[PDB]
DNA sequence: CGTCG
DNA sequence: CGACG
């Protein structure tokens, strides 16, 4: 672990470690009701050599500088850890070595926090993609950052963030209904207590608004997804030639073929690009870099049952690159039955869009990135069970298999093509004429993961119609 | 809502406060006015404490000291009246108002002249046993123990939240409930007529009930006139 | 434990 | 929060 620098012994001394447990306590502290963003953070730390030992302790509020610390030289390690735990005691309620935590009422809380030559002969394009898709480099950048609001005391682990999530499930339910507003300050209480936020000398707010819980919930999925990609990012320990390209190229368990850019599907699929990117809601033009034809393993024969369910089409599926790799070594998957059902637009299921513009939206790709991904999949929609107003919904219908969000906005009906007998929606944005509507744009959802075969994965570029594009445009 | 109350007023529960101006120690169980302020050591406030009149020396334009102070209805009447005005310094419903402030003063006095015998005769342990023996909560301090051993003799003994089951206690607008619902959050049930049951005396505090003379004159909590 | 900072 | 009677 790490060691507090109000201390100043970082370069001094370092943090302690006995029976595999680690001195280093981060206990929070959150009442709405009242307003306390409290934190302690406790430490027995060792001298790098000589057996030196000093007991820090440290306090106040969240990213204010209101607070203190005093350090405690020790007389040795046996008095040291006493000292330690008699205070883990004090301020928390339970022992150190307490298996079971029960929290107690005006007493703090812990928080657990994460830390720690030979030639590929592969299609250079799969490669290229590769290194982009297992970029440790930005799985670093996204884990293990600063961005102190984001996590004003650390790298908060995977359960903590598992938990929070839970959390917001019920908050969202709580939401949905007329709960009582004492339940929903608990949840309040419950969910800034396990992730510290910094609201400076402001009291913090409930979690009344729904919209800002979805948006903490995007974040809390974000986050979620990014160590479970991180945690496949890892896991390699034989095979050592190759070059790791063949490790994590077999990690997907795919076959990932560079379609040729001038074969006549990846033309149809340039076309229904150009067509379907309404520039409108998206201030970013769309640039078909690479192609790449996937069959993944297993996913083609699970779809044979509906190979012949008529009214199978081609839809895009968008989301951030960082998820790309495991959403290829897993296939699409839906959200769990425990998360909240109340926050999908349509309920739970696998979504998708003709519109390649609002898919694209969802990779998130910002200014300093450029390049996104995005998956075409042949879905076989069997009966779209239109809804133009949005409907959390369970049951499907008698003889309906999948549930269309009805946009003003949809690509030209009449210009489609049947490719491998697959409905292709590649016509530009026409007026629907559907009114008393929600969406801007369709939203196609089936409910079945083996009703879709993801069948192309599109390297894009997201060129931002910024200042440079813009010098670009006029010469 | 609580609301803070920076401004507040209270007798001294320790002679160890010193007084941010003069520097001297406010004695014990004085007439006390301190502000409530963010400290720079830990997030919780604290009371920065004056003497009666080094606090108005430092300039303060209160305009309602009884809403703008957190424990001015809890004093004494005479107290009160003084600090009432230090602060600054109809054809019928008139009279009735001023009646039931009458009969505001004849409570406040009345709980005063309890509170007097009641710890001349009475030990602290004593005390402790009389809320022990009415279901009630031992709350920390000394003042607060004979607030509470006043309230559960002249309202009735306090019976437990409807909700959570801990105690409530009097506060300056209403009684509010000190129990925690769970272990994150405390109960704010709030009202002003909360179910109780009669004080009991036991035998040990039976001759000591006839020398406070215990009159049993029932009654009900007068609450602010404010809304 | 109960105040005060 | 810790510090002290
Ligand atoms: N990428 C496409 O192909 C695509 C195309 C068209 C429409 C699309 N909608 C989605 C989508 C949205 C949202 C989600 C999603 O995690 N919900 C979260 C809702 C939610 N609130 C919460 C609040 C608290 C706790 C948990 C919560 N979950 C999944 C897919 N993807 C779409
Ligand atoms: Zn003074
Ligand atoms: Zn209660």
């Amino acid at each position: 672990a790490a060691v507090d620098p109000d201390s100043g012994l970082e370069h001094s001394a370092h943090v302690l470690e006995k029976g595999g447990k680690v001195f280093s306590a981060t206990l929070g502290l959150v009442d709405i009701v009242k307003g306390t963003n409290s934190y302690y953070k406790l430490q027995l730390l060792e001298d790098d050599k000589e057996n030196r030992y000093w007991i820090f302790r440290s306090w106040g509020r969240v990213g204010t500088v209101i607070g203190s610390n005093k350090l405690e030289q020790m007389p040795s390690k046996e008095d040291a850890i006493e000292h330690f735990m008699k205070l883990y005691e004090e301020k928390t309620g339970n022992a150190w070595h307490s298996k079971n935590f029960t929290k107690y009422p005006k007493k703090f809380y812990p928080l657990e926090i994460d830390y720690g030559g030979t030639k590929s002969k592969l299609p250079k394009p799969v490669q290229d993609l590769i290194k982009m898709i297992f970029d440790v480099e930005s799985m670093k950048k996204a884990m293990y950052e600063i961005d102190l609001q984001k996590m004003p005391l650390g790298k908060l682990s995977k359960r903590q963030i598992q938990a929070a999530y839970s959390i917001l499930s019920e908050v969202q339910q709580a939401v949905s209904q007329g709960s009582s507003d004492s339940q929903i300050l608990d949840l309040s209480n419950r969910f800034y207590t396990l992730i510290p936020h910094d609201f400076g000398m402001k009291k913090p707010p409930l979690l009344n608004n729904a919209d800002s819980v979805q948006a903490k919930a995007e974040m809390l999925d974000n986050l979620l997804d990014i160590e479970v990609a991180y945690s496949l990012l890892r896991g390699g320990s034989d095979d050592s030639s190759k070059d790791p390209i063949d490790v994590n190229y077999e990690k997907l368990k795919t076959d990932i073929k560079v379609v040729d850019r001038d074969s006549e599907e990846a033309e149809i699929i340039r076309k229904y690009v150009k067509n379907t990117h309404a520039t409108t809601h998206n201030a970013y033009d769309l640039e078909v870099i690479d192609i790449f034809k996937i069959e993944r393993e297993g996913e083609c024969q699970r779809y044979k049952p509906f190979k012949q369910l008529h009214n199978r089409r081609l839809l895009w599926h968008g989301s951030r690159t960082t998820n790309f790799a495991g959403i290829l070594s897993q296939g699409l998957r839906i959200a769990p039955p425990e998360a909240p059902v109340t926050g999908y637009m349509f309920g739970k299921g696998i979504y998708f869009a003709d519109m390649v513009s609002k898919s694209a939206n969802y990779c998130h790709t910002s200014q300093g990135d450029p390049i996104g991904l995005i998956l075409l999949g042949e879905v076989a929609l069997g009966n779209m069970y239109e809804l133009k107003h949005a409907s959390h919904i369970s049951k499907l219908p008698k003889g309906k298999h999948s549930v269309k969000g009805l946009g003003k906005t949809t690509p030209d009906p009449s210009a489609n093509i049947s490719l491998d007998g697959v409905d292709v929606p590649l016509g530009t944005g026409i007026s629907s004429g559907v009114n008393d509507t929600s969406l801007l744009y369709n939203e196609y959802i089936v409910y079945d993961i083996a009703q879709v075969n993801l069948k192309y994965l599109l390297k894009l570029k997201f060129n931002f119609k910024t200042s440079l594009w813009l010098e670009h445009h006029h010469h | 809502e609580s609301s803070d109350k920076l401004y507040r007023v209270e007798y001294a529960k320790s002679g160890r406060a010193s007084c941010k101006k003069c520097s001297e120690s406010i004695p014990k169980d004085s007439l006390r006015m301190a502000i409530m302020v963010q400290s720079p050591m830990f997030d919780g406030k604290v009371p920065h404490w004056y003497h009666f009149s080094c606090f108005w020396k430092v300039g303060h334009s209160i305009r309602h000291p009884d809403v703008e102070v957190d424990g001015f209805s809890e004093l004494r009447w005479d107290d009160q009246q003084k600090v009432k005005k230090t602060a600054e310094a109809s054809k019928k419903e008139k009279d009735k108002d001023s009646k039931l402030e009458k009969a505001l003063k004849a409570q406040n006095d009345l709980i005063w002249n309890i509170k007097d015998e009641l710890k001349k005769v009475c030990s602290t342990n004593d005390l402790k046993e009389l809320l022990i023996f009415n279901k009630q909560q031992v709350p920390s301090g000394e003042s607060a123990i004979l607030d509470r051993v006043a309230d559960g003799m002249v309202f009735g003994a306090l019976l437990p939240c409807e909700e959570c089951s801990g105690q409530l206690v009097f506060k300056s607008d209403a009684y509010y409930c000190t129990g925690d619902v769970t272990a994150w959050t405390k109960c704010m049930v709030k009202t002003q007529t909360p179910n109780r049951k009669e004080w009991v005396t036991p035998k040990e505090f039976r001759e000591i009930s006839y020398l406070k003379k215990l009159k049993v004159k029932k009654q009900d909590r007068i609450f602010p006139p404010e809304t």
